This record gives C-alpha cells, structure tokens and sequence, in this order.
C-alpha cells in the first residue's frame, strides 16, 4: 500500500511485455502524489492501445451510436454497415426513457442497413435512401433519423452526407449523417466529438430565428446524463424542486426538440465532461450559454453542487436549495447509518469510462470505504487532473489497462471490491472478489441523487457482506 | 424519496407521484411529443394486415435482426480449442462487442484479443499490428495457439493474413512451430454461422492439409464430431454422454465446454479443457466424421470430404426424436456398436413423457427463429409432439435450407397452416403475429419486446414467449440446459407443456369469473 | 354453441354471452347467494390481522392441511424393493386413493392392492382377507415380496398383523420362505412419512432380526444409504450418481426410481428395479448407514444402531451448499474415498452460480412449507442464497426439530424476520401471506389457491407460487427433477433467480407505464 | 373376436387365479346376448370384491362426499377422521361451480378433524363440536355444514347424529350427520345411497311446509349431473332453451337452497341413475314428482331425450324443443363430417364407475366407433340389464374387473382405445394403446350436450390419431 511498493508492482507486471509494450505501458501508470498536480508531468492518455493485450476499450460508434444519440427517443437510428455492430449494441446500455416502442420512440430497436458484398462493391449510398424512405412509411410518427457509420462506410467512399442533404430536403425531414466509423481515433472518445459536432452541425441551430419559446430565468439543461437506470430523472428531481427548470436532457430521455431548445436556455449542468464538454462549449461561444461541472454522487458531492447552482441564480432558488437539502437530510442519514457500518474500511479499485472512475469516490468515501485504485479506458489528461484532486495520496492510476494489468494489480492489492464492465465482472467473482458493475449498475440503480444513494448504498452492501464470498473454498482443500 | 428499510429500485420508484408529475411536465413542456390518441391510432395500424403487407414491401430496412456477424462464430470456435487464443484482426471495437455479447449469455469469462488497427493501418494495411499482436498476444497471455479472424475493416482493405502471419514468423515476433490458424471472416457475408464454419476449415486446414499423405482412414477407430456454432453446454455434454454410452471412441472437434463453466473457486482460469492440437492432426485417422449442424457447416464438409477423405453421413441435427434415433443408428452403423439398453430406456421415456403430455401441446401454435439447424429441428420435433409450426423463420437461412424445411412440413398434418421465411427479421415476424396469432413464441431475449407489444393490443392477444436460442440475457443459466438428443427433447418437452399450464392458470385465476377452471390436477 | 374449427373447452366456453346470462339468472333464481358487496366485505376481513388471530385460535378444526397419512408413505417405501407388491390391510377405499394420489403426480402406474375388509372384519377380524388376500395378490400379481401395512379401521379394530401373517403360512396360503414383512401404518399417529419409517423398519426387521449372529459391520465395505419418502427422481440419482463418482460402494435402501419411470415401449412392466432381498439381508454389514432424512427415519435410526450396530452419523438432509459438502466429507471419512476433481468442480460451478445471481435473490421473502427434512434443506439453501424464509410452516413438523431449524435461522443476518411454524395448515399460511406479504411463495400445487386468494385483493398483493415438494399435479414432468446435492442447489437456485425475473418481466411489460424497466439484460 | 373366442379368453385369464376367487371372478365375466334381457340370468354384480386383486374401487366415503355431498357449493364439508380421505379427494374431481372459494363457496378446500390418537381413545364427539363452532367463527357465509364420517368413527362408537342435532339447534343451522365410512358396503355404491338417505331426512323436508315460491309448469331439476368439467352448464343451456325452468342442480354446482326447493318442481331429470335413483323414488313416493331417465351424450341421444322431455309438456315445449334441435343440427353435423371420417370403424373398451360405461356408447357410436367390452366397479343388476340394450352381440362384459383381467382382455383384443381411470390410463399407454380419462374427461370436457360433443369429438381424435403412438418402437428395436 506504500508507494515503494507500487512502483515495484507495476515494474513486476510489466516485465512480462516485449519491449515496445514494456516501454508504451509504463507511461499509462501512475501513483498518485500530491506534489504533481498537473497529470502532464504524471501519465499519458489518450493514445492508441497495444495490439493484442485484451484491451477493455470500445470503438467510435460505440461512443456515438452507443452512447450520445442512441438514447435520443423519438429519432431512428440507422447502423449502417454490416449487421454486427447494431446487434451487439441492441439494448445493452440502460439509458431509459418514456415512450411507445415502435410507435414514437425506438431506443431499443435496432435498425441497419444490412450490408452485404454488393454494397461493398457498388457502394450503399442508394441503399441508404431506399433505407429512408422504408422508415418513412413504417414509422411515421419519427422526428428525425440519424446514420451511424460502421467502418466500411468510410473505407468506401460512401458519401453518406449528401444522401442526408438530399433527403432531408425532400422529405423536409432533419437527417443527420454521423462519420463515426470505428477505425477513427483510438477509442469511443473520438465517436464522442463526432457525435457532438453532428449534434452542432445538424440539429442544435435549427430554431436560431424562432423566438416563441417561453423562457425564464431558471431555465437549465441536463448536459451528460444519459441516465442510466434512471440516473438523470433521479437529478431532475432534485433540480426542479430547487427551482429550476429543466428544459433538455443529453440524451438520456431525451427528445430532439429538447436539442433543440437547448440554446435557449440561462445554464448548461455538465455531468459527463468527457462526452459532451465539446458541445457544451460550442454553446458558450455562440449563444453565450455558461457551462459547470457538477456531480451528484452521493450525498457530499450532491449536497455541494446543490448550492453551487444554485449561487447562480437568485436568492428565491438558493432558499429553495437549502429547503431540498434539509428535506432529504434525514433520508440519506438513513441510508448511512445503516449502511455505512457494514462497509467502512473496505478498499475498492475501480475501471471505467471516462467520468465514473473519478466520479463515483465521493460517494463510496461517504459510506467510510476506500478507493486504492481507479483509471479510465480512454479518458484524457484534463479527466487525469480531475481524478487527482479526488484520489488519495499513493494510491495506484492506470489508463487503458490490458487484462493481465488488472488481474495481476488486483491479486497484490486485494481490494475488498471492484467496480469495471461485463468484461470484467466474471473473472474477478471467481477469483473471490466481490463486483459491481459502474457502467450497467448490474441492472439496478439509479445512482445519482440522493433517492440513487439508497440504492447505491444497499447495492455495494448486498455484494460486498453476501454469504457466496465465504463458499469458494472447498472445506476439504485446507 | 425513499423509505429506509424499503428501498426502491427504478422499478418502482419512478411510479412514486413526484416522479409521476415530474416526467408529465417534462413531456408536456418540451418533448413536443404525439397526442397520446395518434400515438394509439399509429400503434392499432402497425398491428394491421396492411401494415404487413408494407412491411413485408422492405428491401432496403432491416429492423430487429435475428443473426449476427461472422468474427462472432470464428470466436466461438476458437475457445473450443486447448489453451487457445480468439484473435480478431482488425478493429478493437468489435472484439468488445463479440466478449460483452457472449458475456451475457454465459454469464462467464470470455477471452478474445484486437489487434487494434486504426486510420494508419486503414490506408497502408495492418502488417505491423499482426506482427506486434501476435508476439503481444503470445507472451502476455501464453496461449499454446492463435487462431486469426477478421473484422470488416481488415476484409475491405484487403489484408492478406496468410502473409501476414508468415512474414511475423520470417522476421521473428513469433516461433515458426507456433501454430496460428486462421480464416478471413467478412462481416458482410452470411452471419455468425458462417464465421464458425470458415474458422473451423481454417484450423483444419492449418492441422492436416500438408501431412496427409501418412493417415490411413479409420485407422484411430474414432469417429469426429462438429458441432457447430453451439451456445448450450448441455449439448456438448449430452453428445459426449451418449456416445461415452455407446463405447463409441470419438473427438469432439472444437469443445468450450470446459472454458464456457469453470468453477468458482478463487481462482481464475483463461483456458480450460478443448480440442488438443493432437486430436485435430489425427482426426484424419477417423473412420468418418459426422457434422451435427450441417447447414452452417458446408465449408467445412468439403474439406472434410475433400482432403480427409471421409464420406460425412446425411443426418439432421439430432433433435426430437426421429433425428437422434437416425444419429444414433448411423454412428452404430460407423462405429459397429451397438445402440446400448440405457440410450433404449432414455428414448422410451422421452415417448413416455410425450404420451403423458400429449393432449395439452396438440394443435397449439408457435412462432420460432433462430438458426437453420436449431430451428429445423425444432420445427421437427413440435411436429412429433402434435404441434403446429405456423410462423417459421430464419433471418439467415437459404432457399435450398426452406426446400428441406417445406418438404418437413409437407409429410405431416401438423404443418398445414405453416410458413417458413428466410431473410426476414423480428418486425416482420411482430406482423405475423398480430395479424395470424399464434400461442407462443419459441425464440430468443430479443422476443420480449414483440410479447410486450401483443400485450399492448389487448392481454387476448398477448403472445408470450418460451426462451429457447440464443441470445438468451434476460434469465440466469439457460445456457446450461440441453436441445439436443432424447435429453434435450425432455428438457424442451417440458418447457413447453409447462409454458401452456402457466399461461391456462394465469387465464383461470379470477375468481368467480375464470376460476371454475383453475383445477388442481392437470 | 362451438365453430367446429376452433372448438371451446369448459374455458373459454362458458364465458360466452349466453352461458354468462344463463349463470346469472341460476343464481339469482334459486341459489339464495349473498349479495356481492357482502361477499367483498367478508373477503376482505379474511385478508386481515383480527381474522388471522381468530385462524390462529384454532384448536379442533384443520383447514387445507399439508400433510397425509401413514400408509402412503408405506406404500412408497414399499414400491422401492425389487418385485415387492405394497399390501395396505384394510378397506379398499385407501388404496384407490394412495395410487391415484401417486399416479398424479409421478404420472405413472402405481401398483398396490388392499385385502377389502368390510363391517363383516370389523366384528370378526380380517385375518381370512389376509390369506386369501396374500394367496390371491401372489398368484395374480407374481410379486417375490409382499409388504404389509394398515388402514386405520383395521387399527382400531386391533388385527394382530404377525399372527394372521404367521397363520397365513401355516395354514398353507402362502409358502413360508416367501418374503412378508409387515409394518403397522395407523393414520392417526404422525404422518405419511411416519408410514414410510413404519414400513422400512418392519422390511429391515425381517431380513435381519433373526440373522445377526454371522454379521460383521464394515465386512461388504458398503454404506447403507436409507432415501425416506422421496417424490423427486432425480434426488435418488444423484446419490447414486455421486457416490459412484467417489467410487464409494453403496447399497440404497428402497430405490423406486426405476418403477416410477419405466420406457413407454409398448409394454406395461408391474415390476422394475428396486432394492434387492439380499441388500437388504447383506445390510448390517455395511461399513454404516447414513439417513437423508433423518426427522422422519426415528425408528429406523434406532433399530439401525441397535440391532445393527452402526453409528448412524449426525447429518443433516445434503441439501444446498454447505449440508452437501457435510454429507461428502463424512461419506469419504467412513468410505476411506477421497472426494473427486468431479465432484469439486460440480461445487464450484454451483458457487459460481450463486455469485452470478446473487444479486437478484439478495433480500427476496418467502413462504414455504413441506415435510420436515425437505423445508429446513431449503431454509438453509435460501439463508446461504441471501434470502430471508419469512414464513417457515411444516404441519407435520415438531418441537425438537422447530428447534433445530431455528438454531439455523439464528446462525444468520437472513432469518431475523423469519418464523417457523409447526401443526398449522394451508389455512394458516393464507394468513400469513396477506398479514406478512412474502415476495413468493415455496411449496406444492396447493399452494395455487392462495396464490388465487392474494390477486384477489389487488395485482399489488398477489403471491407467485414456485412449485417445490410433492404433490405436484398442475405440472408436467417436475418429479423428475434434483433437489438434493450441487445438481439440485443448481436447479432450484435457477427456479428461484428466474421465477423472480419472471415476475419483474410482468411487472414492467406495460408499454409507456412500467417498460423503462424492461430489460434485455438481466 | 365373436363369442367363442371371447368365452376361451374369460377362461384362459382366469386360469391363473386360486381356486375360490377364479369360482368367484367366473361369475362377473359374461358376454353379451342378444337373447337374454335380464343380467340376474347372466352377470352378478353389487358384491364384496376378492381381497388382494387389485380392484379398482372406492369406498362408500368417496361415494358420499367426493360424488354427492362435496359438489354442494355453499356448505363446508368435514372428513371427520383422520387426515387421509379428505386430502386425497381434495380437488381430484372436477365438479365445477361458481363461487368465491373460501367466502361463500367451499368445493376444493379440505376442512377435516384430522384425528389423532387421543380422539380415537376418548371419542371425538367433544372434538366435532368445538370443530363447528371454529367452522363458524371463520367462515360465516357458509350455509350449512356436512359431516362425512371416515372409517374410524362408527367404529369406536361416536354419536355424531347427537353432535348433528344439539349443535344444529345451538346455532339455527343446518348440520348433516353422515356415515358414509368407508368399511360400509361394498364400493362407491352404498355412499351414494347414504348421502341419498341424509339429503332426505336432514336437508330435503325443510321447505315442504314452505310454499311461498313461485312454481310454473315448466319446473324441473337435474338430478345426478355432478357438471364434470361444466357439463350440467352445457345441459341446462338447452333444457332452458327449450322452454324449462332447471331449479335445482343435483349437485354439480348445487346451492343447498336448489336442493331445498326441489320437491316444488314437476319433474326430475336424472341423468345418474346409479347414484340419485334413490331420492328420485323419495320424491315420487312422498311429493308426487314422476322422475324419468335422459342421456346428453351425443347427438342421437341428446336429440332423443330432448324429445322424450318435452313429451311430458305441452305443444309450446315440443315446439321450443324443435327449434332447439334445429340451431344446433348444423353444429354436431359439422363436427361429424370433420371427425367421424377420423374415427370411423376403431373399437373402444370402457372401464368406469356406475353410468358412463353404457351412458357414453351412443356417442362414440355417432363418431362411427364401436364399444368392444365394458364394465363397471360398482353397477347393480338394474344397470347391467340398461347396458346390454345398448351393447352390441357378443361384447365382453365385466363387473368389478381385477387389473390383471383388464390387462389380459385387452392384450387379447386390442383395442384401438381405451376409457377409463387414473389407475388404468399409464398402463396402457406404455402398451402404445391410445387411453382418454372417462372419469375426469383428461382435464377437458364438457362432454354432455351439443357443445360437449364436439370437445369430445376433438378429444378422441387427438388421442386416437396422435403422432406419439407410432414412436413407441424403436427403429432398430
Ligand atoms: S458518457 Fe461515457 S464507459 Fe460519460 S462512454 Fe461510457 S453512461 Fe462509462 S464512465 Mo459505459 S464517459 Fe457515460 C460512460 Fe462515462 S457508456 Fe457510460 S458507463 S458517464
Ligand atoms: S470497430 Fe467493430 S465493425 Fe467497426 S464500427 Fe466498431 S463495432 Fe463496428 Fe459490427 S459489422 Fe461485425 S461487429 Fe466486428 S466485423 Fe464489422
Ligand atoms: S376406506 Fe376408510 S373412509 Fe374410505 S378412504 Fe380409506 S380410511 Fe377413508 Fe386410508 S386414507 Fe388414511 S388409512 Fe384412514 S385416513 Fe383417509
Ligand atoms: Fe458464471
């Protein structure tokens, strides 16, 4: 647990690499230490993984499709290119929402251009606009479409731009042509940037010149949340009943007129920087909208960008912050002292996106448990900054971890618990180790707020305390 | 809110008046959505025989897909293989998707590298990724072999992994005796079955082709199994069983089964169990080999046939009854052994189960997808049980495949009302439901959402669906149940009949207005 | 009226407008029924705290009782010994009763004959039914044993069963080294599992008693391994799966699982399997005997270490986790056998199993009720589950044993809210579920009417049944499923996990309310 | 088979028996003649079956309260004994009623005295009545309480009448005393004739001095339809159709206040005779109501007892009674033309309890099916000489048939289907011989009436001609 030891476990695991990966992966680990503050002096991230090392990282249409316009309710989403990718995201992130499936919103549905050879050949430009036309006649109640670029798409010389130019006028329909081919970039971060300046080029300035929108002075959005599980309906609770006014949600429950709106608001709320911060400062240029980071993980980080928002409005919505603050006071003091006794003390390592690895401590460090580890798959060095003011001195930091990293990390720390993906989950629960998944909730949640502590809190003890831990050993072995 | 010592997940939190109100006045005031009354107008048409018939108008659309791609299968049949490494070339994100997909349906540890090419290896080829990859892959991982698929990537460039890999050898990254098998497995050709088939040839091929010429046929007394694209661990289990039953010496020709359910016992174990390099350089000296999924398997079959020399037999899946008698009796047949007294019993009580059970399947009505072989055969055995297939279809099944599976239905009474389709998806098959209701739907996780959809017509014309296929996230360890053989016919025997009393008590428990019906004894 | 083409059974048939009018007018012509807001009113005060502790009052009156008597677990102890014929002494009535209790849930033959004692015994005895019983059922039925129990009329009317036995061979009904061991069965003392214990000491008593001078304890190297009344064919398998695997020799005392499952091919077989005469002679040599069941083997136990000299070890049913891994460690001590790499990864495939549940069973309420041995198995697996056994109920349960099943509950944070109840009924249960709302319910097909009674409440109240124990009549096939050992943790952890997620489906099936929740991934 | 073959097999079979029982069982095996109308002259019946045969009857308990008395809806039923009988007839027969289970119906639950040891050493009078009054603390909208006595009571020497009557007084209700144990008799038999003889000296001479209802001249009641599967529904639906007012159910979903109003109808309707002949005659003798015998199973009989019925009415009732036959001509004609062709010309043997065995064989005779052999547990005299009118020349017969007889009569005569019980129907169908359930109808049914016909039609189809039977052997044997 010293910082000597750390060291000499990351020189240990890595001496099993060739050189160039030896040499590569070294500068992806890092122990955190209070006297470096800047991360640019600390680790490197953001650069392209070593092949063949069973990196945990995803591709740019995972990070467009998957995760910024995916949840966009009452838009259809075409995955365009071979059947592979549309399928194996069909459904796999809970990003809820209300609505009539099939009728006016289509999040968990999967549609695709199916590609076969002749559209490799000949190209799927006139494909796509049959495809279009089919969508038009079936679901007519869709508010705009979307086209989600596999890797062939590119490789091709498909010009997927102007079928969207074209049809869209045709059709007086808002069609927007995403070039979030999975070879671009290094990781789903890429698709991210993609998806933001889609989101900018194609539908953010439709309603410039209309002005029969009511506005307030509460008027915010929800920048980030893609609400999981419910995770941003459990914050917009919390934010209205302080006041303000929720105009949008990116982009979880969200509708492309809450977009839309969007530049009409008085504040962005960024939840998840790394996915939306491009946007968000898009519209700070040109609409002079302000941006902050906030976080509502737990009832100290919940509490304190409670008021932080609230600081910027008025007097009648910080007396109001302070009225929900002492509302949910005796709910989430519940929750602790019930909960907090039966996890103080335990050590968790977690392995993550590109926000939740920093994000979620505050809330694990209100339940008295320890974070001795974190990194992210494919954060970037203003994320690094970030995790080192929430993380503990010498405690241990990896970008892009490979498979045996984490395994041979988590055999000499022996953290309590450990919070990654599905990829991950199955190997550490044989090893003995209880898992909870910090992408899906392992199905549970919300998370955010302060009704998802509860269940945050109920949810790490149900794990962590299960009588399954004590059983692995055969008595008869010893 | 939440209430301490009752905590509410979001089901059903979100139920609670705040939530109510909260999400009514986020729709009222920035959703712009549909009136509620075109939304229904909207929903009553889509359940509609013209409907349909636009529907069925598609050639561009495909709308909820039951098939996957090829990199998927090839994956699969690498793990089948002793400490053996799946290794996609191509683009990682694929590699995450294929792990994540097979995940969840396991509910295990599943294995599998990238090489991770990007927009450099996009224009100039991938040559330096394999070689890095493959002297990556070895020494982090320390597998014994690295068999080598393909992302669509890789395929559209043009990547030539036979050089590739042989020019990571010449210049040193890996040993010259490593074996890496491979096969280019386009995403845009066939489905995940078809990437099975072509790893398989693949590693046969890498195994066999160049030593033929001291194998003599049946000289090992053996007969090889391959069994395909295969995600129950019953089924290898209940193959392996039989024939253990028989005295019939065999080799399980890519076997997960080990890597695909190891125990929980502090420790974590990359491989286990599979196929050994042994077993696949003497499978030419097999007295036949038998393909237990024909339909995905034709590649390989002609190598089989081709190069080994072995006259595969004409067999369907052993599914149901009539087609694990004929298994049985061709591999009696080939082996010279005789079908043994316990595998006798086990049939009889299969027919015994079915006599019991008989009068609550007859005449009842199934919608069913999946792939060729699975669901062939379980258009077969429904029609044993009394059954009527009415909604038969294969979104990657072949005209040749619907001939077999017509002339099934045509010599028996019970497939008068049935229709096979191939090359249409899920949304089709939601039509077909609506506008000629069947009783059940037999099929995968992905037949929730169309069961959800007939609820909203009307709980009458709700058609719920028994989860039977792959894949299966939406329960916990099917994957360990059995379809094939006479135990597999038992398993799904009762799955089905018991599917019918749940729904029939759930039709019969209201009391005094159904509940006349709700009898004890059934 | 039907359509000939699509025919109407009792449902959905007299929901028709025409029988509704026809009901209608027949109770409000001449039933004299009580007005429907009297009814709800009535309903209502029975799903309540006050009635309840009026239920719980009850001294003299049973209400939908869980348990039966004696002579059907004689009955069944008797059908597991080779060509045995089960012989219920008394009136006829029983025995048509035992087999078509038998027949409905097995859904097999049950064979078992009665010796017609009338009012004409009742005054002079039954001992002419007796030899012309035992001479007539030996001719006809060409048992090699018949096992004789009671009905309760020939108890209290007190026929020395020895005596009419002994005569029957004296007077030359019968040969006299023809095996009939006799066993009294009164309905009014215990249950249907004292039957069993009944009859299994009387077969033991017969073949040994006499005979125990030659013995020698350990001289065959076997263990006596003795199931108790046991419905599930699966749990006398995979003992015997199990011990074979250890290579542990074994002789199973009363083994029906063949008769009860004999092939349907084309002959009806009285007669299958069975413990042999001669294990049963050869038994007190065995190294010991192990009881699975031992709450309901008392007398058994004692007649075992008294007469033959074992030392009957203490372990509890090998149910779940921990009791399977006491009942093979104590196995391997006494057989000097080792546990198998078989056996332990079958262990750790079902830790496994449970880590990958877990968080779905974690907190999960249940009622459950079932004989003794059976219900405390199951409060141990669901403690080891996370679960809480809220409602713990065995009608035919003890203090001693209510003792031990708290002990357990003590022992775990899962059974703080838990409550064991002995002597009480179904009746009572219903009470229990309303006042105390479970999440599911555990136990057998009657269990179906109180599942009934809760949805008539509210959907908010309804209590899902899961169909564990005997009988079963409402399914199809479950009595050929494990509950004991790693194979039947397995199966029930799998029931539990899926009817659970069976329910959540249902619950958020409702397209726009409650579908945010309904998950492809579970 | 014809005549002398089937005498050779009644001897052959019974070759195996001991001498006394092969005396006894000679004279419950005859074959039909169509020269001989009286069965006294060729059949014994209604006797003590041999012990240690494997019979398949019951006892004079589950003739009283599984047949008569626990149909009846809004009474709760006591097995008084120990716990056995009431568990094992909990719910095993489907006589179907309309009710709230538990508030104001009664049928599937199992209220009993469950006795122990100590009720047999000092009585459980003292028991049975603490029992009623628990019984009306729970459940106060029950109507009347039975108590169906088991084996032991009338054996050591309980007083339930006094029980019965002192309670019935205490709490103005009406308390039935029944000793239906199961030691009494022979079968089923003598418990129906015990519940018959406690229906009428407890229940039914309670509104004779009760005139206030209102009577018209088309009142009658169906006696003996316990509505197996809804089939007393699917009868009085045409009954009434045809003009009739049905008061009464006997007692397939039967209300104690049908029962009391019966001796104000015109005519009974009895369809079981075996099991309600006996009130009939009370109601004759002691009210003056004819009673008559009528078959709802199948079309030819239905049609003929519609007509026999009506016959006893007025022109305006044969009219109704013609418009009925009329609406559902096309129906049953239907279900004829779809499956007789699937049934014609394959043989039947029947095996059930006191009516069916003869009641059933019209129908499957309009299905172009002919009954080979059958027989009854417990039929008298009377019922044999109904079956051989309808039972064609030279048809085995058999009265309390043994297991071992039945299954040595059919190896013999292989039937191409098979009627009968719970205990018979694995047997043969682990001998490949397609078997339908004529007691519970295998879960299905109503088979009475013009709607039950074309269940029944669709039930021995599936059975006879379902793929499963040409699967027993395997190929290779
Ligand atoms: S968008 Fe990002 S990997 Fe910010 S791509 Fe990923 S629903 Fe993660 S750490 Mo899955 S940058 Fe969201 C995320 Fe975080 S899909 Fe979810 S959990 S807060
Ligand atoms: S990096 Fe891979 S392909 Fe590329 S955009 Fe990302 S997921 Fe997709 Fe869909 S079709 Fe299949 S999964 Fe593999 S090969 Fe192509
Ligand atoms: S002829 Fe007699 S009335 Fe008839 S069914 Fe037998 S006892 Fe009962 Fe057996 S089943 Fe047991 S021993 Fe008594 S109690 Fe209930
Ligand atoms: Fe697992």
């Amino acid at each position: 647990m010293s910082r000597e030891e750390v060291e000499s476990l990351i020189q240990e695991v890595l001496e099993v690499y060739p050189e160039k990966a030896r040499k590569d992966r070294n500068k992806h680990l890092a122990v955190n230490d209070p006297a470096v503050t800047q991360s640019k002096k600390c680790i490197i991230s953001n650069k392209k993984s070593q092949p063949g090392l069973m990196t945990i990282r995803g591709c740019a249409y995972a990070g467009s499709k998957g995760v910024v316009w995916g949840p966009i309710k009452d838009m259809i989403h075409i995955s365009h290119g071979p059947v592979g990718c549309g399928q194996y995201s069909r459904a796999g992130r809970r990003n809820y929402y209300i609505g009539t499936t099939g009728v006016n919103a289509f999040v968990t549905m999967n549609f695709t251009s199916d590609f076969q050879e002749k559209d490799i050949v000949f190209g799927g430009d006139k494909k796509l606009a049959k495809l279009i036309d089919e969508v038009e006649t079936l679901f007519p109640l869709n508010k705009g479409i979307s086209v989600q670029s596999e890797c062939p798409i590119g490789l091709i010389g498909d010009d997927i731009e102007s079928v969207s130019k074209v049809k869209g006028a045709e059709l007086s329909k808002t069609i927007v042509p995403v070039r979030c081919e999975g070879f671009r970039g290094v990781s789903q971060s890429l698709g991210h940037h993609i998806a933001n300046d889609a989101v900018r080029d194609w539908v953010l300035g439709k309603r410039d010149e209309d002005t029969t929108f009511a506005s307030t002075p509460y008027d915010v959005a929800i920048i980030g949340d893609y609400n999981i599980g419910g995770d941003a309906w459990s914050s917009r609770i919390l934010l209205e009943e302080m006041g303000l006014r929720c105009v949008a949600q990116w982009s979880g429950d969200g509708s492309i007129s809450e977009i839309e709106l969007t530049p009409k608001v008085k504040l962005n709320l960024v939840h998840c920087y790394r996915s939306m911060n491009y946007i968000s400062r898009h519209m700070e240029e040109k609409y002079g909208i302000p941006w902050m980071e906030y976080n509502f993980f737990g009832p100290t980080k919940t509490i304190e960008s409670l008021r932080a928002i609230a600081a910027k409005f008025d007097e009648s919505i910080q007396k109001k912050c302070e009225e929900v603050i002492a509302k949910y006071k005796p709910e989430w003091e519940a929750v602790v002292a019930k909960y907090r006794p039966r996890l103080e003390g335990k050590r968790v390592m977690l392995y993550i996106g590109g926000l939740r690895p920093r994000h979620v401590i505050g809330a694990y460090e209100d339940l008295g448990m320890e974070v001795v580890g974190t990194g992210y798959e494919f954060a970037h060095n203003d994320d690094y900054d970030r995790t080192m003011k929430e993380m503990g001195d010498s405690t241990l930091l990896y970008d892009d971890v490979t498979g045996y990293e984490f395994e041979e990390f988590v055999k000499r720390i022996k953290p309590d618990l450990i919070g990654s993906g599905i990829k991950e989950k199955f190997i550490f629960q044989k090893m003995g180790i209880p898992f909870r998944e910090m992408h899906s909730w392992d199905y549970s949640g919300p998370y955010h707020g302060f009704d998802g502590f509860a269940i945050f809190a109920r949810d790490m003890d149900m794990t962590l305390n299960n009588p399954c831990w004590k059983k692995l050993q055969a008595p008869w072995e010893a | 809110s939440q209430q301490v010592d009752k905590i509410k997940a979001s089901y059903p939190l979100f139920l609670d008046q705040d939530y109510k109100d909260m999400l009514a006045k986020k729709r009222d005031g920035f959703e712009e959505k549909y009136p509620q009354d075109k939304i229904d107008e909207v929903f009553q048409w889509t359940t509609t025989k013209e409907y349909q018939e636009l529907n069925f108008q598609r050639e561009a659309l495909t709308v909820n897909p039951a098939k996957a791609c090829q990199p998927l299968g090839a994956v699969l049949c690498a793990l089948g293989f002793e400490k053996t490494m799946p290794y996609v070339h191509g683009s990682q994100g694929c590699v995450a998707y294929y792990r994540s997909y097979f995940n969840r349906h396991f509910r295990e540890p599943v294995s599998c590298v990238s090489d991770s090419m990007t927009e450099d290896a996009a224009v100039f080829g991938g040559q330096q990724n394999m070689k890095d990859g493959l002297q990556n892959c070895k020494a982090t991982y320390k597998p014994d072999m690295i068999a080598v698929s393909t992302t669509c990537m890789a395929e559209v460039i043009g990547d030539d992994l036979n050089a590739f890999i042989n020019n990571s050898k010449k210049e040193g990254f890996i040993p010259d005796e490593f074996p890496v098998p491979f096969a280019h497995t386009p995403a845009f050709v066939g489905s995940h079955v078809t990437g099975w088939d072509n790893m398989f040839e693949g590693i046969a091929r890498y195994f066999t082709l160049k030593s033929m010429d001291d194998k003599v046929v049946g000289s090992n007394k053996k007969i090889n199994i391959v069994p395909g694209f295969e995600t129950y661990l019953g089924n290898f289990r209940v193959i392996k069983r039989m024939l253990s039953e028989m005295g019939v010496g065999y080799s399980l020709l890519s076997d997960p089964e080990e890597v695909l359910d190891t125990p929980a016992d502090g420790q974590f174990r990359m491989y286990a169990g599979g196929t050994t390099q042994e077993e696949m350089k003497d499978a030419p000296n097999a007295l036949n080999t038998v393909l237990l999924q024909p339909w995905h398997l034709e590649k390989t079959k002609k190598f089989v046939e081709g190069t080994w020399k072995h006259e595969v037999p004409k067999l369907n899946i052993p599914m149901g009854l009539d087609w694990t008698d004929e298994f049985l009796m061709k591999v009696s047949e080939i082996s010279g052994q005789p079908i043994p007294a316990s595998l006798t019993k086990e049939r009889g009580r299969l027919v015994d189960m079915m006599t019991d059970s008989h009068t609550w399947l007859h005449g009842k009505r199934f919608a069913l997808w999946g792939d060729p072989d699975f669901v062939m055969g379980l258009v077969k055995f429904l029609l044993e049980l009394g059954c009527e297939p009415v909604h038969i279809l294969c979104h990657n099944g072949n005209k040749r495949w619907k001939k077999a599976v017509d002339a099934i239905l045509a010599a028996s009474p019970y497939g008068k009302n049935a229709t096979v389709y191939i090359g249409k998806d899920l949304w089709h098959l939601r039509s077909l439901v609506f506008t000629d209701k069947p009783d059940f739907m037999i099929g995968n996780s992905y037949g929730k959402f169309i069961q959800r959809d007939t609820l909203h017509k009307g709980k009458e014309f709700e058609v719920p669906l028994i989860r039977i296929g792959f894949p299966i996230f939406d329960r916990h360890h099917l994957h360990r149940s059995t379809t094939l053989g006479y135990e597999g016919a038992m398993q799904i025997l009762t799955t089905l009949v018991n599917s019918i009393l749940e729904r029939l008590d759930e039709e019969t428990r209201g009391m005094q207005a159904t509940d006349y019906n709700h009898d004890l004894v059934r």
